[PDB]
């Protein structure tokens, strides 16, 4: 999955 | 292609006599579901007020609903298309949001936006994986990086844009630049653990969020990436816990009954949902549509507070 900033 | 905030209708802010003020200490007090309702009563109240925006913005992405984090900022813009840390935010969120020609203007507008650095304006200023306003960008960051090195904000600034082109690894410098640059931004530090998970060092990642969580311990975004950072490595039910105490928290048990927390809450759920598949724990899956943290408390040993 994509982490988030 | 919403504009009109969606705002929460359980809000007991809304008959606070000082709602701002609220929102300043439940921020203080690590609490970002309050807060965020207390900025939202504010908006509701005082429509042109910069800082009330803001600050809904920049709680709902630390809150993880960066679409309403959009919504919020771009009211904050709307009123001040100066406001900087408005432009910051926004390119956080959009690089999240996969929007990367709203993320490369944010960057834009940020730099652009600061006295410091407008003169870069007038400036008479393929392979990479981003289009062609990315050299731009690039350009006006490094020339105002030349100028004056030691801004964090610069380095954190090349961190977003190395994120929206998938160089991860160049990211990690930027952002680890930012931290040492400015050690106590629990933002800074989240942000380059979400840089490390997104190239493939999930252990890191997880040091870094460790470093947010100690910063700001009510960090909801921070407790969703440490359940992603887990998930990539294939620790499913330590996924799941984290995920289950990020839910929590997000709802603080204000109790949200508005679309908005319906939607932003969803992924979330999704996340906690895969993770119950990949634990083969499909008796699970039910709760998790309906949303009941009920049976996550108990399975997961966090009935005492998330
Ligand atoms: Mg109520």
């Amino acid at each position: 999955y994509q982490s988030k900033l | 292609m919403e504009t009109n905030y969606p705002f929460e209708p359980n809000n007991p802010y809304m008959y606070h006599d000082k709602p701002m003020e609220e929102g300043i200490a439940m921020l203080q007090l690590a609490n970002m579901a309050e807060a965020a309702l207390a900025f939202e009563a504010v908006c509701q109240k005082e429509p042109e007020n910069v800082e009330a925006w803001r600050r809904l913005g920049t709680t709902q992405a630390e809150n993880e609903k960066d679409c309403l984090a959009i919504i919020a900022l771009n009211h904050a813009r709307m009123l001040d298309p100066k406001d900087i840390a408005v432009h910051a935010a926004l390119a956080v969120s959009h690089t999240n949001e996969h929007n990367v020609g709203a993320a490369l203007q944010s960057l834009r507008s940020w730099l652009l936006s600061q006295p410091q650095y407008e003169h870069l304006g007038l400036v008479d200023l393929y392979f990479f994986a981003a289009p062609s306003e990315y050299r731009d960008c690039c350009t006006l960051l490094y020339a105002a990086v030349e100028m004056n090195p030691n801004d964090p904000q610069l380095h954190a600034s090349l961190g977003v844009l190395h994120n929206l082109s998938h160089r991860f690894d160049e990211a990690a410098k930027n952002f680890r630049r930012a931290v040492e640059l400015r050690p106590d931004d629990a933002h800074t530090w989240n942000k380059l653990g979400a840089t490390l998970a997104n190239g493939n060092r999930p252990q890191e990642a997880l040091e870094a969020y460790n470093r947010a969580l100690d910063i700001n311990p009510g960090y909801v975004r921070v407790m969703y990436n440490m359940a992603v950072s887990y998930s990539n490595m294939a620790q499913y039910p330590l996924a799941a816990k984290h995920i289950t105490r990020a839910i929590a928290l997000q709802a603080g048990g204000t109790n949200p009954q508005g679309e908005g927390s319906r939607i932003a809450t969803r992924g979330l759920w999704d996340l906690l949902r895969m993770t119950l598949n990949l634990m083969d724990r499909s008796d699970l899956v039910e709760a998790s549509w309906q949303q009941d943290l009920t049976p996550f408390l108990k399975e997961f040993g966090l009935e005492d507070m998330a």
